[PDB]
């Protein structure tokens, strides 16, 4: 019941999907920004929009009401949301059902339950999966680390609902910035507390699931090979 | 080249207040302003000699200069990218 | 059609029909104006004449035109227009049984072609014979009414009505017993085509009067501002009561096109009557043909101020600049007042007739060919026996145009014709009936596919032209989607060009460079088409 | 005031071209009944509405109006003497002047003016807006011009619309030279 | 670093449209009557066809199939 097809992205991942769509003999749409003019993904849809000339090439892709609009205008049935834009966003997802768009995506539970890391951490104890030891909520009032550190253990991280501390003043003096570097990229200063693991292996596990209760997973992915917080090589399945 | 006389120049992009286009075919008769430079509204930031008249080519607002298309005694014509500001 | 008119009658304001479309730029850019440029403002447009009785967007020269030299078909134009002006009748001008071409078809061509106009979204017919003999007009009509649309019949003026030393044939009651039969045939409107802007002011309040209570019919005028006395015209037009007038924008008015609406608007603060129409939009629309205007520079008359002399040689306005093309072409650029004093000369040669399409064009004929071999009037009172006459010259002694009110002098025609004769009937009452369906046929196997019906009817109207513009379309494909400029000229280095195809699909051409031409003169250009590298190899002529 | 400061003549400069038909109409006859002195109009067809405004104000009693040849008229110019001439058969009034000398000089001027395209105006067409904004004569030319010098080529149609304003500003002042300045 | 047609005495014709031939219709050496056409030559809304000033046989024929033409040119000779 999808006839054509809108992907809230850009770049490879943009062609891809358009390559996908295009094998099921499904009609396509692109967006582009005006630093996009010439990005190649443009010229692989069936058709193609400006979101528009009100918004630079930073709100370009993250505008919600104007996508929705040139959703609209295109008669567009489903708008899949790629990867780290609007991908993970509750209200493109919401805004997209009050108008009769499938979001490519799981439900506006899933995307609520997932989107906030302490929901989603209560969300795997509630499903008995072992879970990082930490703060069973949030830490918003201050002297927040001088209340954790010495009823824990050894090293310990600070990470924001989305910054390596080993104790001593530094507790504080080196965690100075994590309230405001988790105010430029994302929208929370709310932040949580873990007991970082040295030396770990990153291990995920890819899952499909229909609308009719079947699920599958695709085996792991070894995302090991990282320089600092960035993902550099992923290998599968891991050796 | 031998002089700057054969070299062709990128149109200004029209609706774009950074882009300074030319007027009029013309010959530069005196560059004022380099790459990286901070003067007042209004600044006389280059120098044109449309035919046998000459005009100096103001700044619309205040800004930084980002580029300088041209140089001294070269021809220009109708929509040729002079200057852009921001 | 009828109930239209009715309410035409009701009305007491000004009713205004744009000619911006179609007249103003046979006027001024030698019909040159490209669909692409009317497409873009049919948005604007549609709201700005919300009000308009009609515009006038088809018709007279722009079928050849369209077809011949802008390789664009004049059918998408109409319908595209039409899709997107739902709101306002559209008007073309049709010359009676000569339809859309310079001389008389069967009348199953004109019937086929009203039918396939009709259908594809004309509304108002503006019927007219070049010697306003009413005759020629009956097959046009009864193909309109049948159609379920607007019949305008038209009267077109010539010398002075006001000066009975002028002539004592094109008088005040000429018009009046002509108006009178165009009534009983049915026409539901009336016009006035003052192709030549003759219609000095005080004589269209005198003609307008009379008319409207000689014939309960609403009267559409149409003038040329080629004197420059347009507006007055129109102001007095309107105070004896006139019902609609052809206007053209600010930018695309005055004096070989008609007055301008901007400037009429204006013109009747503080009278009775105001015109029906948007101002601030029409403003808007001036701005935007300004522009657009600049486009078409290389199409500019000669003329640039109004010309009292018009009152003497009576060259239509739609006629000038394109008969300032053919004069050009024809080694006459410069020599174009020399042209002028002897299409006057050649009228009264004639008889003093009605000089419209194709009748203007035959005196235009004649005299581009008189002028060419230095030959004067005295030049055929016995020297006739000889001279080898343009194909519409002698086409019209033949009478294929029809019969000038005062005929021809025998003596006069004689030398002109030897071989054959004369024929006294209005063409289509002798002329066979066209083959449609050969016609099919033929068309069906060049092309091999689905061809239409206008396909069909355009190909008979033109022959060589149609066919020509098959052959265009197969090589560059449809043409309209281009900008004028890229059009014209082409593209520059370096230049990147966006041509909408439809709606959200678009063309991203930028062109790289050129090579020189390599040893066939052949020049390679580099292209980048939707972000992929091109090369196209051109034969460098 | 003028004719008590014993002014011969009368003369109404219409620099802009703003007296439109009716108000010329309106105006002329006025002033015919108020003073004993002649009337000499003057006019800019800028708006297209010359003749027009000059057809009143010869049908409200003007004595003189001021005109130029064809070829030199029209526009920002005057209305054309030889179109008026025409424009006036058949009513009461008529222009005392020469037709076939007024299109023989027509002519001349046409080639003379050949000379001067280097300096023509950019003027194509009438032009309305004047009836809001009011600039005289070709100055809504060169303001256009001056905007582009300072990069507010794009924004004209507020250029327009501020020096509607500012005349307001200053009171509501005619504008001639250098009041217009 | 065509020759034009004589317009007075000998019976040549000359052009009187500065176009160009759409088709000949006579041979180098042919029999034509009165009043035959002869020449088709096309301007660009315009189009003469060139018939017989008298009679005879014509001699030369000095235009080919889509010949470009000035004004006054030799096309055929007439005696
Ligand atoms: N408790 C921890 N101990 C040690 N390293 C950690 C811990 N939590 C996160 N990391 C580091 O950060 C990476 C993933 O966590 P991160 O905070 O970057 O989530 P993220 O950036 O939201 O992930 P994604 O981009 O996949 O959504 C891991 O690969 C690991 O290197
Ligand atoms: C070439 O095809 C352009 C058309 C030029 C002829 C036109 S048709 C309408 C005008 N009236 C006239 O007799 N000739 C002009
Ligand atoms: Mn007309
Ligand atoms: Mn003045």
């Amino acid at each position: 019941q999808i006839k054509k097809l809108l992907v809230a992205n850009r770049g490879e991942i943009a062609i891809r999907i358009f390559r996908a769509a295009a094998e099921l003999d499904i009609s396509t749409v692109a967006i582009y920004s005006n630093e996009d003019k010439s990005s190649l993904h443009r010229y692989k849809a069936d058709e193609s929009y400006l979101v528009g000339s009100d918004l630079g090439p930073a709100e370009s892709y993250l505008n919600i009401e104007r996508i929705i609009d040139v959703a609209k205008q295109a008669n567009v049935d489903a708008i899949h949301p790629g990867y780290g834009f609007l991908s993970e966003n509750e209200q493109f997802a919401r805004r997209c059902a009050e108008e009769g768009i499938k979001f490519i995506g799981p439900h506006l539970e899933h995307l609520d339950m997932f989107g906030d890391k302490v929901k989603a951490r209560t969300t795997a104890i509630k499903a008995d999966l072992p879970v990082i030891p930490g703060t069973d909520g949030p830490i918003k009032s201050y002297e927040l680390a001088k209340e954790f550190a010495e009823e824990a253990g050894f090293p310990l991280m600070i990470k924001a609902t989305s910054r390596i501390v080993r104790e001593e003043s530094e507790l504080e003096d080196a965690f100075h910035r994590a309230k405001s570097e988790a105010e430029k990229s994302f929208g929370n200063s709310e932040v949580y507390i873990e007991r970082y693991i040295d030396n770990p292996k990153h291990i995920e596990v890819q899952v499909i699931g229909d609308e009719h209760g079947n699920i599958v997973h695709l085996f792991e992915r070894d995302c090991s090979v990282q320089r600092r917080h960035q993902k550099v090589v992923e290998v599968a399945p891991s050796v | 080249n031998v002089h700057t006389n054969a070299n062709v120049k990128p149109k200004a992009d029209k609706s774009n207040p950074s882009h300074i286009g030319a007027q009029m075919p013309g010959s530069v008769t005196e560059v004022k302003v380099s790459v990286g430079e901070t003067v007042k509204a209004n600044q006389p930031l280059l120098i044109t000699e449309a035919m046998k008249m000459e005009t100096t080519i103001q700044a619309p607002f205040d800004g930084v200069i980002k580029q300088v298309t041209v140089n001294n005694g070269d021809t220009i014509a109708t929509g040729d990218l002079l200057i852009e500001i921001e | 059609p009828k109930g239209v008119a009715e309410w035409v009658k009701k009305q007491d304001d000004v009713l205004l029909t744009d000619t911006t479309f179609r007249d103003a730029h046979q006027s001024l850019l030698a019909t040159r104006v490209r669909t692409k440029d009317m497409i873009n403002i049919a948005s604007k447009t549609a709201d700005v004449f919300k009000d308009g009785f009609s515009l006038e967007m088809w018709g007279g020269a722009t079928f050849d035109v369209a077809y011949n030299f802008l390789k664009e078909n004049p059918w998408e134009r109409l319908e595209r227009l039409r899709k997107a002006i739902p709101n306002v009748l559209f008007q073309m001008l049709l010359r009676a049984s000569n339809a859309v071409g310079y001389k008389n078809y069967p009348d199953n061509v004109i019937h086929k072609f009203v039918q396939e106009s009709a259908k594809a979204g004309i509304d108002v017919f503006r019927i007219f014979d070049s010697l306003n003999w009413v005759d020629q007009m009956k097959v046009a009509n009864e193909a309109v009414q049948e159609a379920g649309k607007i019949s305008e019949g038209t009267i077109c003026y010539t010398g002075d009505i006001l000066n009975p030393e002028r002539s004592n044939i094109y008088t005040l009651e000429y018009y009046v017993k002509l108006a009178k039969e165009l009534e009983r045939e049915g026409f539901h409107i009336l016009a006035i085509k003052d192709m030549a802007g003759l219609l000095k002011p005080k004589a269209a309040y005198e003609l307008i009067g009379e008319l409207k209570s000689a014939v309960d019919l609403p009267i559409h005028l149409h003038t040329h501002d080629t004197s420059g006395n347009g507006l007055l015209t129109y102001k007095q037009a309107i105070d004896a009561g006139v019902d609609i007038i052809d206007t053209a924008v600010a930018s695309m008015s005055g004096l070989t096109s008609q007055p301008s609406a901007n400037s009429l608007y204006y013109a009747l603060n503080g009278f009775p009557r105001h015109l029906r129409t948007d101002i601030e939009g029409m403003e808007s629309l001036s701005h935007y043909w300004s522009t657009v205007r600049t486009y078409y520079s290389d199409f500019e008359s000669d003329i640039k101020s109004p010309n009292t002399e018009i009152y003497q040689h009576e060259m239509p306005g739609g006629q000038y600049s394109n008969l300032s093309q053919q004069a050009k072409s024809l080694g006459l650029g410069e020599r174009f007042d020399e042209v002028k004093d002897m299409y006057r000369r050649v009228n009264f040669l004639f008889g003093d007739i009605v000089k419209v399409t194709p009748s203007s064009k035959v005196v235009g004929d004649m005299a581009l060919y008189m002028v060419q071999n230095d030959l004067d009037e005295q030049s055929v009172i016995t020297d006739g026996y000889k001279l080898d006459f343009p194909e519409s010259v002698v086409s019209f002694f033949k009478g294929e145009i029809g019969q000038p009110v005062n005929g021809f002098n025998k003596d006069l025609q004689a030398v002109i014709l030897k071989g054959q004769e004369a024929l006294t009937a209005r063409p289509g009452e002798y002329l066979e009936p066209v083959d449609f369906e050969k016609v099919r046929e033929l068309l069906e196997e060049e092309q091999q596919g689905p061809v239409t019906e206008q396909d069909i009817i355009s190909y008979v109207l033109y022959p060589k032209v149609y066919e020509q513009y098959i052959q265009t379309r197969n090589q560059y494909g449809n043409l309209s989607l281009l900008d004028t400029p890229t059009f014209f000229f082409g593209m520059r280095n370096g230049e990147t060009v966006e041509i909408e195809i439809d709606k959200g699909k678009r063309l991203i051409i930028k062109l790289e460079t050129i090579s020189e031409p390599d040893e066939n003169g052949n020049r390679t250009i580099y292209y980048a088409m939707n972000g992929q590298a091109r090369r196209i190899y051109i034969k460098d002529e």
